[PDB]
């Protein structure tokens, strides 16, 4: 009722946790007449109460006086109910996360809060983050500086308002950070490694957006970062060879430009999968869950599942398999870079690099097509199904050994 | 940084188009013929800068050129609701109003006459473009204007721009009537070869296709040119919607070329929209999709070439469960509703976008299907044989010969057919699994 | 009884009213009367160090009595009242030509209940950005004697030198008059209690 | 010390915007129509010495001398509401009533001899002004009055105040529209020739621009006269707004002329206001840059790559200078301003306030001040006129009955000399090669 630890002398079976968890139990001491999912319940209880006290500071409105006097008549009662104590308990815990689902939805703007991170944290302004990533090139193909955050913070800017992003108070609100060694007087190796993205959660938000929360949401901006790094690439690069279409084309300009359009295929559809199928799919569910529920747990819940199913369909809870989609993206980048560098027909050095990009991205490409073929096969996950039906629906991967474009150089 | 795409409208038709397309694209954004943001439609997260230009005062400008050998449609876009849209200083227009008369000679000198003109709004829509990739000319390859001034403004634009796209959206003429232009074989032709070697893309809009589509779904008897132009329309803002509405796949031009064209002379594009209907599921959208009937561009079901289809993207815009989307590919997969490319895995690709917020969409749910697929071969060959069929018989060769074009020789018309024969027979080869050979 | 108090300081004693009269004054934020009041005190003195005159605070205390009808800010009760004075004669120990080094101290009044959130100690570096747009200002009133000394007629060089100078001092004087002039003086202006707070004022 | 400043008033048009300015003045500080200080107005913390005098009985009198060689705007100053509101005995009449005729000479000729009753009051107003930084001649540079007899003011102040500013609001006149002065453009170009060798600075105001916008912006179809000196008037005042309301930045007339004329002789500033019907310092920035907003109609000469040497930005009511800064540099990102080649990028901003009399919907407006080389295209064209005027004799029959075009029109092939030499500066002062 009050969040108040009174426990002087260590006597009660709750104890405070450590104070970011403001509590935790005394499971030593913890009454085996009391369910866990009843303390559970009371801890919850009690984490709201004083949660609310400490920033009306800075939820049962008047029925704590109610509530006092049913526990009353129970410490009246001769022989202590479990079930009575527990089902008064319930009340009070279903009337407090009523009125905080009400002030999360309605007080909090959390759909506000979901389409910012959705449109920055997650990409979802995929032409947007195409603009900034075309605007901050410069300033992220460089190791990041002290001012390099800076500078591409002010490309951000300026391609919000080339985007008509001007009349957005969120950029304000919203800081890139780059991971820089120097900037704590290992150092990124590049700008892109030591990008970051800061959003200004605003309260009861920042309940939410933990710092578990806030890695897992950096790791899904570096992920889709990554993706869409590749993606622009290799599109660069065919914009590079259609730009020499007229040109005389060389063997090795055709193998280029084969290998460039199979390993985008291949990236494209995985990013596909992975964003409507996986990412898309997942944070719909969420979005549906919270404007369908009154309940703020609830929301919290179907957010944290949406979350969760985007990060293991996008192979990141699978490490190998995630270090393996990192390379192909990675060997995407490679093609694109040197069909960019030699959009003519490629030098010795040049038709050298196209041939290993050629055999790595091949090679690469069958081992993740037939790695998706298995994990289709052994887990019914949505969008590894659909990458693996993707990669080998004609077949062509499935003879290439999964590997899109396995022509030679 | 925005990637502007300024829109060369060529001739009646052309010109007809893009009043439709800017009218399409401010009802999906929002904004009004005078330009304005309308209020339920200042906080779109739409990507206007794409497809038009934001004056200091909040005005919307189209970074469209207008461009027509014609007055009516000129004057008819000057009169319109529309005419504040588009930039007066990036529209050219010829001063002889005698246009290119369905001759592509005549649509060359015309193109000619307005070159300085027409390349100084080119010029002014770069400079006014904050990442301008390329041209994209919206003509009928049959007219005289947009098929022989297209030929010639994709010739200038490939000397000029060398490293930017030329794209075009040539409108083909109904293969089943009688073209009124005898020289249309020739215009189309020429449109054809200048897309070929210097353009990127050509989207074949073909007439016939167009009237079909019109009679079957949309129950219009005699589809009128308006109607075809504001399919034209519909067409060009769902295919730009992820470039002007920020989407999560595809949000570049260079992204979608190289998804869609691998071989730069299998350039010749299907279209395909669904529902086609004057709650469509994904699975439902992906059948009529794979309808013939449902197929916007008149491509020739030849028999004897199987076709396939090199690459296939779906954009679906509006309210669509995921879970339906993947169910709709797989059940398209397994009941063979598109055939791919035998020499390569078949790339279907899905692409989720949301609808216009200022736009009414009467569908909760459309979709374009873009396919690169050999029987549309059967559409380039039959426009080979149309030129082929005029230049042997020097059919309305008196008006081209005096254009310079024309002046000493056929040879544009030859070659053009000659081009379109190469065209459907390396759509044929792409059907095939030599097509890496071909 | 807190609020009460502190409402009473803000609403009767006009502490809002004492801390802008001293941004006016004590801080010289009124704009054409400083550029004639200090160009008539250089009318009496010039090229920096005054040449034996503003030593005792009676030549300068009387302009500034004759400027005083003229103003841009002031005019007021809060702006009556002002203490102009000098901490240091004006002898230096090799008179120089060049030279903008201008220090004065001007301070405004401030009732017994308000000095606990107006202290000195806040006046005396409103008087000390008040002596860096003096200097700001001789330089100013330098720049219009050239002009005007060019205007009523080598030339041309001086006259690109001294644009090229203008227009860097003016961009460097444009961002000191954004961050020290300007967001300070936001919130300065736009800081007083209001809720009524007797601390808050003090703070703030 | 004050630093009150002598407005000239020339013929109708000067006249005019001067009793507007002054009524525009008058609401500013709390002034009444006959000149009283307002009740609510006494304590304002407006500046009221910087554009009118206070007299002895707390009335506000404009510093005002309204010279004309035409009875027609003095005796309507005089038949006006505000005719207590301008010093009657600054107001000198020719008592020959025939005016310049729209004769560049004949107004020359009426200058002369109005010579002592106009210099007589710029002199009462120049020891009324405690600090008098300079006088402000407000004349057209297309009549025949307010461009001789205005040369002749603007000699005879040159050369008794030689350390005194002269700042000139010289009207252009209209090249789409017949001017009624036949002589027009051999006024316009003696009138442009004063300005670039007697005046300090010249606000251009550009009849043609401000019926522009009247069309455009405020919705006022075939502008009266009175509404283009409206027009004018607020010009103006917004121009004086940094003396008559205490600013943080250029808050006198000499460092807005210092600022605005790096070149003497390029000192022809274009004019810009916003709103033309919450102004963000985006917003402001966003129309003050749109063409629509411009009260200067300079040609578009597509030759010429003309560029702004400098901008000031008066934003008139509650404004941030960190916003302002914020909004100077949206606009920077967005290239919404070009700016000069060869230096950094001038853009200043002055803080004003508003009337406290009259109602501002806006908590933010703004007008532009911009050195921009395409100014030059007015001055091309005035110069063109007296050319194509003068090689053809044309409306040289009441020039010649004047002294200065009795024996040839010297003085306007000079002026049109002058004229050019303005032009090729602004567009060299447009290019890196100006210095």
């Amino acid at each position: 009722l009050h969040g108040l630890l009174l426990d002087q002398h260590e006597e009660f079976f709750i104890k405070q946790g450590p104070s970011s968890k403001q509590f935790s139990l005394r499971v030593e001491i913890l009454p085996s007449y009391i369910p866990v999912r009843v303390a559970e319940k009371i801890l919850f209880v009690g984490e709201s109460v004083q949660m609310f006290e400490n920033q009306n500071v800075n939820i049962l409105k008047d029925q704590e006086d109610t509530f006092a006097a049913e526990l009353h008549r129970l410490k009246q009662q001769p022989l202590f109910s479990l079930v009575d104590f527990e089902q008064v308990v319930d009340r009070i815990r279903s009337t407090v996360a009523e009125h905080l689902w009400k002030l999360m939805v309605e007080e909090s703007d959390l759909l506000g809060q979901l389409k910012i991170i959705k449109d920055f944290y997650l990409l979802g302004r995929g032409e947007l983050f195409q603009a900034f990533i075309d605007t901050a090139q410069h300033m992220l193909k460089t190791p990041p500086t002290a001012v390099t955050e800076h500078d591409v913070n002010v490309a951000f800017q300026q391609s919000a308002h080339k985007v008509l992003l001007d009349d957005d108070n969120l950029l304000p609100l919203l800081h890139l950070t780059i991971e820089y060694h120097g900037k704590e007087h290992e150092a990124p190796a590049s700008g892109w490694a030591a990008l970051g993205l800061s959003y200004k959660v605003q309260w009861p938000l920042h309940i939410l957006f933990t710092p578990a929360v806030l890695e897992k949401y950096n790791v899904v901006f570096k992920y889709l970062l990554s993706v869409r790094r590749v993606q622009a690439e290799l599109q660069h690069c065919w914009a590079l060879q259609m730009q020499r279409k007229h040109l005389k084309s060389n063997q090795t300009d055709a193998v280029k430009w084969r290998l460039r359009n199979h390993m985008a295929f291949l990236v494209d559809n995985l990013q596909y999968y992975l964003q409507v199928d996986v990412l898309e799919s997942q944070f719909s569910q969420l979005l549906h869950q919270i404007n369908s529920t009154r309940d703020f747990e609830s929301i919290r819940l179907a957010h944290d599942h949406f979350l969760s199913n985007l990060l293991a369909q996008s192979f990141i809870l699978l490490k190998p398999v995630f270090h393996c989609l990192n390379e192909i993206l990675d060997l995407c980048h490679s093609f694109c870079s040197l069909v960019s560098q030699n959009l003519g027909p490629l030098d010795e050095r040049g038709a050298a690099q196209l041939s290993i990009l050629v055999k790595g991205f091949s090679r690469q490409s069958s081992l993740l097509f037939k790695i998706l073929s298995s994990v289709r096969n052994h887990q019914i996950n949505s969008d590894l199904a659909q990458l693996l039906l993707r990669l080998d629906y004609n077949k062509y991967y499935t003879q290439a050994g999964g590997t899109l474009g396995s022509f030679g150089m | 940084m925005p990637r502007e795409i300024i829109t060369l409208q060529l001739g009646q038709c052309g010109n007809q188009i893009g009043f439709e397309f800017w009218k399409q694209l401010c009802a999906e954004h929002g904004i009004s013929p005078e330009g304005i943001v309308e209020e339920f439609a200042t906080e779109g997260t739409d990507r206007k800068d794409v497809f038009f230009y934001q004056a200091d005062d909040e005005h919307y400008i189209p970074r469209a050129v207008l461009l027509d050998l014609e007055p009516r449609v000129i004057h008819s876009i000057l009169n319109s609701p529309y005419a504040k849209l588009y930039n007066p200083e990036n529209i050219y227009l010829s001063e002889h109003g005698g246009g290119a008369g369905n001759n592509w000679a005549s649509g060359f000198s015309q193109g000619e006459k307005i070159h300085e003109d027409i390349f100084d709004i080119i010029d002014r829509e770069a400079d006014g473009s904050d990442s301008l990739e390329g041209f994209v000319l919206c003509h009928s390859i049959a007219g005289g204007t947009g098929s022989g001034l297209g030929s010639y403004l994709l010739e200038r634009l490939n000397d000029r721009y060398p490293k930017k796209l030329v794209q075009t959206y040539s409108v083909f003429p109904n293969q089943d009537e009688m073209s009124d232009v005898v020289v249309q074989p020739y215009n189309s032709l020429l449109t054809l070869k200048r897309l070929t070697q210097n353009a990127d893309c050509v989207v074949v809009l073909d007439n016939t296709a167009l009237n079909r589509i019109a009679t079957d779904r949309l129950h219009i008897q005699n589809p009128s040119f308006s109607q075809i132009n504001q399919l034209v329309s519909t067409i060009m803002s769902a295919s730009t919607t992820t470039l002007r509405y920020p989407g999560y796949m595809n949000n570049d031009l260079i992204g979608l070329i190289a998804s869609l064209i691998p071989t730069p002379r299998l350039h010749f594009l299907m279209t395909g929209y669904t529902p086609l209907t004057t709650k469509t599921t994904v699975l439902d959208v992906m059948r009529r999709l794979l309808q013939p009937k449902n197929v916007m561009v008149s491509t020739g079901r030849d028999r004897q070439t199987n076709h396939c289809y090199i690459a296939i993207l779906n954009i679906i815009q509006g309210e669509v469960d995921p879970t339906q989307v993947h169910k709709s590919l797989q059940r398209i997969r397994e009941r063979k509703l598109a055939n791919f490319i035998p020499w390569g895995p078949a790339s279907i690709q899905v692409a989720l976008s949301r609808k216009s917020p200022y736009l009414p969409s009467a569908h909760r749910v459309s979709g374009l299907m873009m396919a690169n697929h050999t029987s549309i071969s059967s559409l380039f060959e039959s426009s080979c044989q149309q030129y082929d069929k005029l230049r042997k018989r020097e059919a309305f060769l008196e008006q081209f010969r005096k254009e310079d074009i024309f002046k000493e020789n056929f040879d544009e018309l030859d070659r053009s057919r000659e081009v379109v024969q190469e065209l459907i027979d390396e759509y044929h080869a792409a059907t095939r699994p030599d097509y890496i050979s071909w | 009884v807190n609020k009460a108090a502190v409402d009473y300081f803000f609403v009767e004693l006009h502490l809002g009213a004492h801390f802008e009269a001293l941004r006016h004054f004590l801080l010289m934020e009124d704009g054409e009367f400083a550029q004639s009041l200090s160009d008539l005190l250089f009318e009496k003195l010039g090229a920096g160090q005054t040449p034996g005159e503003l030593l005792s605070p009676l030549v300068l205390n009387s302009v500034l009595s004759k400027a005083l009808q003229y103003s841009l800010h002031g005019d007021t009760p809060h702006a009556a009242n002002l203490s102009f004075a000098l901490k240091f004669l004006p002898e230096a120990f090799a008179p120089n030509a060049p030279d903008v080094l201008s220090c004065l101290e001007l301070r405004y009044k401030v009732d017994w209940p308000l000095n606990i959130v107006v202290t000195e100690g806040c006046l005396s570096r409103y008087s000390g950005i008040f002596s860096f747009l003096l200097q700001l200002k001789l330089m100013m009133w330098t720049l219009k004697d050239v002009c005007f000394h060019l205007k009523r007629t080598q030339f041309r060089q001086l006259q690109l030198f001294k644009h090229e100078m203008q227009h860097f001092v003016k961009v460097i004087q444009g961002y000191i008059a954004n961050q020290i002039l300007h967001v300070t003086w936001c919130e300065f202006r736009a800081r007083l209690a209001s809720v009524g707070d007797l601390e808050e004022i003090q703070r703030a």
